[PDB]
């Protein structure tokens, strides 16, 4: 409590103030740009989903190796650098892009000043931030393309500096200092130009042009908690109880998110673990995340992320267990007991046994097992209520879940969600030009990033050792992998 | 010509200052300045 | 000509320079230097071969200005050396490519040119290390030089023998023999050595075999001279 | 020693014999108790194996952080909490 | 009769665990009050 | 059923598996004051 | 306080949990099993 934000790496956001005031949005996972959208919540009230300004304070790397590297396409064109020379070259390059690293791991600890040149890149797309100085935007030529980049280049170069810069420079940067960045080698500073966007009403372009485009330092979260195993955050766990082996699923079974669990397959061997187990937890406070850590009167919210719906409980009278869409209740706002043994030293516990304790009924939670319903053996409705015992079949705990397949998924299942969209152009009638330049072709980019499982080896029928993801092919199978066959039916049929 | 550093005015005439087989060469080099987005036309 | 009123005498002059007051001017020129110099190599890593035929006669500027850095080379140990270690840590590419790798464009004047600029920086490296004892700072720059014993007893093998299968026959206007770089390069690796405990196995294995060009020129030369100067130093001197 | 040591295999009785048994072969002149043995000098083990100026300082040093971990923090919150409460006084004497 | 560098040493680890004994058990006891009263506030906040 | 004994001097009955009731509380830890020990007899056994 | 229960020689008791909830019984001192009573008290209790 000396002074804060002395630390590259921080857990923060970003808020557009001035003419348009939005946030930082990419719309999707595969464009290019992000947007500045009315559609997203106050200021002070951040949206129902805000987990896209996910942006971290990046050391400035080098881009010349990998430039000279690229410099590969135009020996692609013309050869003799030519083999071991340019593949030494450009593993030269890599090595580079090695000693990049090794040398942002060191550079973590400096204290974020003013006047600096800093680079960025997100964490729930993780992609890069580049600003083209011959590419121009949508709207106006003028401005200028901001791009998102797998690797990263020489546009993610800026100046932090606030909007009047009275802050004068050489000094730590305020959080809530009104940054006017401003790109080193593309020269023209960012834009929120307010303009209407395909599919946004709604949303307004992300671009680079002289204007007056003020911003906000956001923290979300201290870079103390870049700690993987230390579960803070809005990261993300597997609802998944231990006993029975079962994951707390919810569905829309009858127009109703009933949320249950499913009849566990196999065992002997371990959890299936299904996508139904989409499960993040925040801490409450007005301003987001306040000051403390200690996480032991800390109360909690429980949110599912496919769907727009948070998490609470109300009575059954023939309690209940059912998602539901807002955030402001106190009836959503649950709780936790740590692993119930003698820690005074939880100040984060990490991947462990839980429990919940209730406010308002203010009791245990039991986890009792009543098949109720005559739709299907093997069910998929239960009960999970509110009772003030507590036993050992409450073996409810955290899973520290992998984070690249759950980005994996997301841009799948976004994409065929629109793939589906645009699956109903083509219905109507035909299709515009442009979309088979963007989208079309870009079918199996999808499946093939991953892989699907679509090649592998060849052995006795059971896939046991190695080669591409069954989790990746039965999800494949799983975003209505359905969807986009019937898209694809749609495709030949209308042909 | 093509991006907004100036409009759409004349490709023929920027051919013709530059429009044998190196002409072709030349012309796919100015139409990667100038490539896609009906820089020849929609036809 | 920076460099030439950088280089008048060291101590109170080089150091005074070297270090100065409000932040060296908006100056601390070693640093610099270093960085002009990869720039002019632009190794980043390996030097891009040819970077040298690019240079042109450019190169030789900056062969002044590693002149020049043998300019903030000599002698003062303490200021010239808190620069050459940090450098060392620091930069010391340019010197370890030029050890590392001969130029791609057989050059006129240039393999003269190429040599001096080896013996240049062989100078001013050794000269610094030498004063230093700084062991793992010589155990930096010979982090510098993995390649160690293999690659310093190949190149001397070559240079002898282009030497001796091209004597020349133009006396004292410049020592610039195969051998002559070679013998540079050894008496350096043998400074080298007294950091090093794993080249010094190295350069035990170079003394002994079928005999060769590597122990004659030892013989040439084995001095380890050790004279002490003004007074309160322990120092150890070679010279070929 | 010379004439019990020859006669076997040397592999017996190892530790200073098959260190020895190669060592005659490249007869490398440096066996022998030339000054640095000698016994004596035991210092009652070295006084349990501990070090110079610097063992003491490095004592100094863990105590030091061990104990200063903890006081000043709660010092600067009970000095916080009592200048809110005077605060408090003051919103009071400014108050209406 | 005084020893060796053991000696000073010795002296330091005495004074040391005296004074150690105390503060910050106290440091501990306080905190947990303080954070006792804070968690009453966050009940008002969520109580109705 | 086996018979459990009370020896005067102990004998290699003694011999116990401290167990949870599920074992859900993973094997290593340290044994919380409460939990529902299902001992488990080493050379003969049948648990209790 | 950092974590209880660290030290074999404990001073504590049992209770029988489930189907019978009794206690630890030794039906007097000659005999050589023990008893579960429900004759015995609650488990919260004793
Ligand atoms: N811990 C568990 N205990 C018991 N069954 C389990 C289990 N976790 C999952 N299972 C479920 O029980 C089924 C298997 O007994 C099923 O396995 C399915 O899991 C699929 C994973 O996507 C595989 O299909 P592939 O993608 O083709 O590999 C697999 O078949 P496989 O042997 O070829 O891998 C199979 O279909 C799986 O849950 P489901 O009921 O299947 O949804």
């Amino acid at each position: 409590k000396m002074s804060s934000f002395l630390h590259i790496g921080d857990i923060c956001s970003l808020y557009a103030e001035g003419s348009t005031n939005g946030f930082i949005s990419t719309l999707g996972l595969v464009d290019d740009r992000c947007v500045v959208q009315p559609e997203a919540g106050d200021l002070n009230n951040p949206p129902k989903k805000f987990r896209d300004c996910l942006f971290k304070l990046c050391p400035m790397n080098r881009y010349s190796a990998q430039k000279q590297f690229w410099k590969a396409a135009k020996p692609g064109a013309n050869s003799t650098t030519d083999a071991v020379l340019l593949n030494k070259l450009h593993h030269a390059a890599d090595l580079e892009k090695k000693q990049n690293e090794t040398e942002n791991r060191k550079l973590l600890g400096t204290v974020i000043q003013y006047g600096n040149v800093i680079q960025l890149l997100h964490l729930k797309s993780n992609k890069y931030l580049t600003v083209n100085k011959r590419l121009p935007a949508l709207l106006e030529k003028n401005a200028m393309r901001v791009t998102l980049d797998e690797a990263g280049n020489e546009g993610s170069w800026f100046y932090i500096q606030p909007f009047y810069k009275l802050r004068s420079i050489g000094d730590s940067v305020v959080i809530g200092d009104k940054v006017v960045l401003n790109p080193v080698n593309a020269g023209q500073p960012l834009h929120a130009s307010s303009h209407q966007l395909v599919d946004n009403p709604g949303c307004n372009e992300v671009n680079s042009v002289n204007c007056n485009t003020s911003w906000k330092i956001v923290l979300f979260m201290k870079w103390s908690d870049n700690k993987d195993d230390i579960l803070k955050g809005g990261d993300v766990v597997r609802l998944f109880h231990a006993e029975q082996e079962k994951f707390l699923t919810c569905d829309e079974h009858r127009k109703k998110q009933h949320v249950f669990l499913r009849t566990t397959g196999r065992q002997s061997a371990t959890s299936a673990t299904s996508s139904k187990a989409l499960w993040e937890v925040e801490v409450v406070q007005h301003d987001p995340c306040r000051g403390g850590a200690g996480y032991w009167n800390s109360l909690f919210r429980f949110k599912h992320l496919a769907t727009g719906h948070y998490l609470a409980a109300e009575v059954d009278p023939d309690y209940s267990l059912v998602s539901v869409p807002e955030g402001n209740d106190i009836s959503s706002i649950f709780e936790l007991d740590p692993t119930t043994l003698r820690g005074g030293d939880s100040l984060v516990p990490r991947n462990s046994y839980v429990r919940l304790r209730h406010l308002c009924t203010n009791t245990w939670v039991h986890s009792t097992n009543i098949p109720i319903d005559k739709e299907e053996e093997k069910p998929v409705m239960l009960k999970i209520g509110t009772s003030p015992l507590k036993e050992d079949k409450e073996a409810f705990a955290i899973v520290p879940v992998s984070p690249a397949e759950v980005r994996d998924l997301d841009f799948a299942n976004d994409a065929s969600k629109v793939l589906g969209s645009i699956a109903g152009k083509l219905e109507k009638g035909t299709i515009t030009q442009n979309e088979r330049r963007s989208v079309t072709k870009l079918l199996e980019d999808l499946v093939y990033f991953v892989t699907g499982g679509t090649n592998s080896g060849q052995d006795v029928l059971e896939v046991v050792f190695s080669k591409p993801n069954r989790e990746r092919q039965k999800l494949m199978r799983e975003q209505n992998i359905l969807k986009q066959i019937f898209k694809l039916l749609q495709a030949p049929f209308t042909d | 010509i093509e991006t907004h550093g100036r409009n759409v005015q004349y490709i023929k005439f920027l051919q013709t200052i530059v429009k044998i087989k190196k002409c072709q060469d030349m012309v796919m080099a100015e139409l990667v300045n100038s490539g896609e987005d009906v820089l020849v036309f929609y036809n | 000509f920076l460099q030439l009123l950088c280089e008048n005498h060291n101590r109170d002059l080089q150091n005074f320079l070297r270090c100065q007051n409000n932040k060296t001017n908006y100056n601390l020129v070693c640093e610099t230097l270093q960085f002009l110099d990869c720039i002019c190599g632009s190794t980043t890593g390996g030097l891009g071969l040819l970077g040298l035929y690019i240079n042109e006669k450019n190169v030789a500027l900056i062969n002044q200005t590693l002149e020049s850095l043998t300019e903030y080379c000599q002698g003062p140990c303490h200021e010239n050396q808190n620069c050459i270690a940090t450098h060392e840590s620091n930069g010391i590419d340019i010197i370890t490519a030029l050890i590392l790798n001969d130029i791609n464009p057989l050059g006129k004047k240039r393999m003269d040119l190429v040599l001096e600029l080896k013996n240049n920086a062989s100078k001013l490296l050794l000269a610094i290390m030498e004063s230093r004892h700084d062991s793992e700072n010589a155990e930096r720059i010979l982090y510098n030089m993995r390649p160690k014993e293999l690659v310093e007893v190949i190149k001397k093998a070559y240079m002898q023998g282009e030497v001796e299968f091209e004597d020349g026959e133009n006396g004292e206007d410049g020592a610039a023999s195969p051998r002559n770089v070679g013998h540079n390069i050894y008496i350096l690796a043998h400074q080298l050595a007294r950091h090093n405990k794993e080249l010094q196995t190295m350069l035990k294995p170079g003394g002994q075999v079928d005999g060769d060009e590597a122990l004659e020129f030892y013989a040439k030369h084995t001095a380890q001279i050790e004279i002490v100067r003004l007074d309160r130093t322990m120092e150890q001197i070679v010279f070929p | 020693f010379i004439v019990l040591v020859k006669v076997k295999d040397s592999t017996e009785y190892t530790g200073p014999e098959s260190y020895v048994a190669e060592m005659i072969r490249e007869r490398n002149l440096d066996w022998f108790p030339r000054m640095r043995a000698m016994s004596l000098v035991s210092s009652d083990s070295e006084g349990e194996q501990n070090e110079l100026r610097n063992l003491q300082e490095k004592l100094e040093s863990t105590m030091k952080l061990v104990t200063n971990l903890s006081g000043q923090l709660s010092e600067l919150k009970d000095q916080m909490t009592e200048q809110r409460k005077q605060k408090q006084r003051i919103g009071l004497l400014g108050h209406p």
